[PDB]
RNA sequence: UGACUGCUCCCUAGCAUGCUACUACCG
RNA sequence: GCGGUAGUAGCAUGCUAGGGAGCAG
């Protein structure tokens, strides 16, 4: 605490004093000079603990500002975090059937409801084109989430049934393409 | 190690299963409810792997809800 | 808290045959849970006592019972810690406990 | 809570209690904002008052910061050092901050009234981002002023188009034309409850209705405002040229029925954004579906402030081209639902500037850009990251009205960021389309203020009318009936028999409602005659002081005919070499 | 702080001794100073402590009688809250079927739990699945608690409407089985 | 929508006591 | 020459009050 009135004095006071007694001298010049600086010597150490009271003090005030800021922000991104951080676990977690199944929603084959786990019960996909068709459906079978279905029933968007021997390259152009796969897991 | 992380990363899923308004369908959220639990009770995991791939079932037959291809596209899920 | 358990798996944690792994949990409930654990009361039958076996438990717990003092306090020397906790019903539509004990 | 403060280019937390959006002051930033004017107020993450039960100090210049709280002077535990000391006032970012140069920014413009034109002045006066903060605080003002006026109510009703109404209590009223929809809520015990859409003009009570309505008791039409949310992109994107035509999907044939495309054309192939002055007839008719047919995959986006003019396009947008590649989307509102509407997906998406989702697109062609500040620009340049931009408008296209004009007209040049640019670094396109637009308007309209660039393509047989007037006026709390000139339209339109298929628009709809009870003339409106535009024309002034007869606020409205035109004048300014036939007063 | 009582005296007698020291006077006067300068500040000590003492004391007694008053506020809008809440719950006791059941008893007390057995208008039923509604609420009237009901409305877990039409055998798997029904009492009340 | 107890850690404000220090009065 | 008294500053100790968090039945 160099940058106040008081250490001027007291370092102004201190400097006579030691000069004045390093000269030599009596007793009354030095019960003066001491009666004269200790005064000063106080002033000074009253300020030099004030000041770093209040520097404390406003350094935890702004830590504590800072942290109410801080978490009011991250209150308010949830939704987009959680699912940052959902799929990226996801990669981490690295798995055939989720990647098929990602890959899958990705370009545009979805479910429709709860996939089942019994060799039973009931699945249904969309196929939007026919790339899709290509690469899942193939003969008879299904294969999907790394598993093996068995097709029963094809529907379009204006919900007539489609036999199997109907699609093909050529021969699919003229159908609403949104097909509806119904199948059953195979054992 | 591969039973934790598929754990912790269940427990995510429903979090963000719910942030999605899901509790408004009775059965639905009672089956996602019963999967969670069963997920992390399980003692080997394949179990768990069927019922995470169940679980994630539910959240991608939702069209609207997210964007699959965005949050594929940000370093993330391939 | 993706953080902590990504240190804790930079540390040697959580691998496979280990004898220290999670099993303390958050679990959802579904919306028929409240009703559901409510119906654990029926349980609860009714039970006669041994009456003339009783009547001297009760002395042996009394003497148990001997070392302290009580009675009662008036309504200045009550302590009430946490003043900011539910009343109940139907007083949980206009405050918390320090209204009633302010009021 | 943490925003930003870019003049002094600091990240803040901090901002003023008591003026106009909440803006968003640095330490030293917010300490010349309330030392240069009087703003003892501030708001942080938490709000800087004495936290003693019962204190209450307004002021921040004599707060102590204490024990993890705020104290005062009246009521004063001094154990502290003062809140606002040393040129800077207590915050996060106390270090990283800069300062201002222009102190009286603010203190200038967010002091007054947000009326005058020195407020526009100085917006031109700007940067960006400056001129951004402008925009938003005209926009901010026109709902402060606007939410400061009366709530029309139907108590006891009568027969449709006749009714009665009373208003509010003490407050005046606002202008009288179809400016202001009266769309207000019903309220039954305490619940609001369809309404509908309505509109006062005359009053015995006649509204025109935008629908049908069956009327029942107490209920209440009035404008309900929000607030504009701050936007986060820039109005004008800055001006670079391609290197090359790299990117496009070029086409074979060369469009011929039009003779003014190929080099524009070319233009957009390295033009980066567009804009051009003009009235109707400038290629904002043809030119659009000259560029859909030139480049056919090119993502190019349409937009008008109302549907009735994006429908002047979208009504042959279809016919010309495809229409699997168009479409706008329609809020529920006079809105058409021509095209795929409720379909994000398109090619051509045509658009209004009241509402449409961002998902993506690349060529930007947008019709006029008037009637609004920046907040066109910039919604629209957010909407798509595009790779050209064709801004279709016009400084005198539908001239903002600035709400309770006070003091004066600026110059037309002075519009939100590209009007000032546009005639000091030259019109973007070589352009001029009078393929309806005959040369007596012309003449005039090009001799006036847009110079050289519409040619005189169609000539006039004689029957452009002229009539020497001074005329009387009449003037009401809100809109004028004009006695003069009315009567001298009416006795020149028993003269001539093919002129009883005209339109009558009005300054203000009390003249044609006046005019409805005796002769029944349609309803016109100065506001936006959306994409209609009509050979036959009969136009009425009433009272023209200061919106009218200044600059061409209209000049766009007297290109209004094909063949054949009448323009009421009743001032000596606009007439100084017109040369209508001359012809005696009947 | 700067304009008590002594401060006159304090410091007109701190400027006459320091003009009588800088005028160079003997040893006297400056041990006059010296005597006169101690004793105006330690009677300066007190009243410059006591007086801050007393504000304090006035603030803390300002405080507390502030608080006071709001805690009253307090009490008084809680107690009309309270009493709206009584006399807006009291105008649906149905004033004949209470009286004609409390006029029976041979003193003017009755249990609690047959009042809403024999005077209430509606009646709500909760069915776990459908063995247990076939049993107990099928048809449109059925009989419960030596009375006579019929159905009003039916909804589900989720809150919307269903009809008596799909409540069968085949169709139960497909709908929210908590399912409540609403009955009014036919021929008493309602 | 958030019960009753018990224990422990952290931060601030006040009170009481003690230690040291600097001036001043008194004998 | 020693002690007493009156303010002032730093430090330590135990309670009361307020706030945030952890565990157990
Ligand atoms: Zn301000
Ligand atoms: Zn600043
Ligand atoms: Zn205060």
């Amino acid at each position: 605490f160099s940058s106040l009135p008081s250490y001027a004095a007291f370092a102004t006071a201190q400097e006579a004093y030691e000069q004045a007694v390093a000269n030599g001298d009596s007793e009354v010049v030095l019960k003066k000079l001491k009666k004269s600086l200790n005064v000063a010597k106080s002033e000074f150490d009253r300020d030099a603990a004030m000041q770093r009271k209040l520097e404390k003090m406003a350094d935890q005030a702004m830590t504590q500002m800072y942290k109410q800021a801080r978490s009011e922000d991250k209150r308010a991104k949830v939704t987009s975090a959680m699912q940052t951080m959902l799929f990226t676990m996801l990669r981490k977690l690295d798995n055939d059937a989720l990647n098929n199944i990602i890959n899958n929603a990705r370009d545009g084959c979805v479910p429709l409801n709860i996939i089942p786990l019994t060799t039973a019960a009931k699945l249904m996909v969309v196929i939007p084109d026919y790339n899709t068709y290509k690469n899942t459906c193939d003969g008879t079978t299904f294969t999907y989430a790394s598993a093996l279905w068995e097709i029963q029933q094809v529907v379009d968007a204006d919900s007539k049934i489609v036999q199997l021997s109907e699609i093909s390259m050529d021969n699919s152009p003229n159908l609403a393409w949104p097909l509806i796969v119904t199948a059953l897991r195979a054992n | 190690s591969k039973m934790s992380d598929v754990k912790c990363t269940s427990v995510v899923l429903l979090s963000v299963l719910q942030q999605l308004r899901v509790e408004s369908s009775s059965k639905l959220w009672a089956q996602c409810v019963q999967l969670h639990n069963d997920i992390l009770l399980a003692k080997d995991t394949t179990e768990a792997f069927e019922k995470m791939v169940s679980l994630l079932s539910v959240l991608l037959s939702m069209q609207g809800a997210v964007d699959i291809n965005k949050l594929c596209e940000e370093m993330l899920d391939n | 808290n993706k953080d902590f358990y990504d240190f804790a798996v930079s540390k040697g944690f959580f691998k496979e045959g280990s004898s220290v792994e999670l099993k303390h949990f958050f679990f959802a409930q579904d919306g028929n849970a409240a009703i559901s654990d409510y119906d654990y009361y029926r349980y609860n039958l009714p039970t006669m006592c041994d009456i003339r076996q009783l009547l001297f438990v009760v002395e042996v717990v009394d003497k148990y019972f001997d070392c302290y003092d009580g009675g009662c306090i008036n309504a200045n020397q009550v302590i009430v810690n946490n003043l900011d906790k539910s009343a109940g019903f139907p007083f949980n539509k206009w405050g918390k406990a320090r209204l009633y004990y302010d009021s | 809570a943490v925003g930003a403060c870019v003049l002094c280019n600091s990240q803040t937390s901090l901002r003023c209690g008591a003026c106009i959006r909440r803006p968003f002051l640095c330490c030293k930033c917010c300490y010349d904002h309330v030392i240069s004017t009087s703003h003892k107020l501030v708001l942080s993450v938490n709000p800087y008052v004495c936290n003693a039960p019962g204190c209450d100090v307004t002021d921040v210049t004599q707060l102590y910061l204490g024990g993890m709280s705020y104290y005062c002077k009246s009521h004063k535990p001094p154990i502290s050092f003062p809140l606002c000391a040393n040129g800077q006032v207590f915050g996060l970012y106390k270090n990283t901050c800069v300062g201002s140069d222009n102190v009286t920014d603010f203190n200038a413009i967010a002091t007054c009234d947000w009326t005058n034109a020195g407020d526009y002045i100085l917006a031109n006066t700007c940067t960006e981002r400056l001129k951004l903060f402008a925009a938003e605080t005209l926009k901010a003002t026109e709902e402060t002023f606007k939410l400061s006026y009366g709530i029309a109510t139907v108590r006891e009703v009568l027969s449709d188009r006749e009714l009665h109404l009373s208003w509010e209590v003490g407050k005046p009223r606002p202008p009288l034309n179809r400016n202001y929809v009266f769309t207000g809520y019903r309220v039954t015990k305490n619940s609001k409850v369809q309404i509908g859409e309505y509109t006062f003009e005359k009053g015995a009570v006649v509204y025109r209705g935008t629908t049908t309505y069956k009327l029942n008791v107490g209920d209440y039409f009035v404008l309900t405002s929000h607030t504009v949310m701050p936007l986060s992109a820039p109005t004008l994107v800055p001006q670079e040229h391609y290197v090359r035509i790299t990117g496009l999907y070029p086409t074979l044939n060369i469009s011929d029925e039009f003779s003014s495309n190929v080099a524009n054309y070319q233009k957009v192939g390295m033009q980066k954004y567009s804009t051009l002055q003009g009235p109707p007839g400038t290629g904002k008719s043809h030119f659009a579906i000259g560029l859909a047919l030139y480049y056919p995959s090119a993502r190019i986006v349409y937009t008008a402030c109302s549907h009735a003019a994006v429908d002047a396009l979208c009504e042959k947008a279809l016919k010309y081209l495809p229409i699997d590649k168009c479409s706008r989307i329609i809020p529920a509102v006079e809105c058409f639902d021509k095209f795929k509407v409720n379909s994000t997906l398109e090619q051509y998406v045509f658009c209004t500037v009241n509402a449409l989702p961002e998902t993506t697109a690349d060529i930007v062609v947008f019709d006029e850009i008037s009637m609004a500040t920046n907040y066109d620009l910039s919604v629209v340049n957010a909407r798509l990251r595009a790779k050209h931009y064709v801004y279709i408008g016009d400084p005198a296209q539908l001239p903002a009205p600035r709400t309770l004009l006070t003091k004066g007209t600026l110059e037309p040049e002075y519009f939100n960021s590209v009007c000032r640019l546009m005639k000091t670094i030259g019109p973007d396109m070589f352009l001029g389309t009078c393929r309806r637009c005959p040369a007596e308007i012309v003449d005039t309209v090009s001799a006036l203020v847009y110079d050289n660039k519409l040619k005189a393509h169609k000539d006039k047989s004689a029957q452009c009318f002229k009539m020497f007037y001074k005329g009387v006026i009449t003037h009401d709390v809100s809109s004028a009936i004009n006695r003069p000139q009315i009567g001298v339209v009416r006795e020149f339109l028993t003269r001539n028999p093919a002129w009883r298929k005209a339109v009558f628009i009005s300054p203000y709809n009390s003249q044609n409602a006046v005019a409805s009870k005796i002769l029944g003339l349609p309803t016109q409106t100065v506001d936006s005659s959306q994409g209609s535009e009509y050979d036959y024309v009969i136009f009425t002034q009433t009272t023209e002081t200061a919106h009218s007869c200044n600059v061409n606020r209209f000049n766009v409205a007297i290109t209004r005919a094909k063949v054949g035109i009448l323009c009421i004048m009743s001032d000596r300014d606009l007439y100084d070499k017109l040369q209508f036939t001359s012809l005696e007063i009947p």
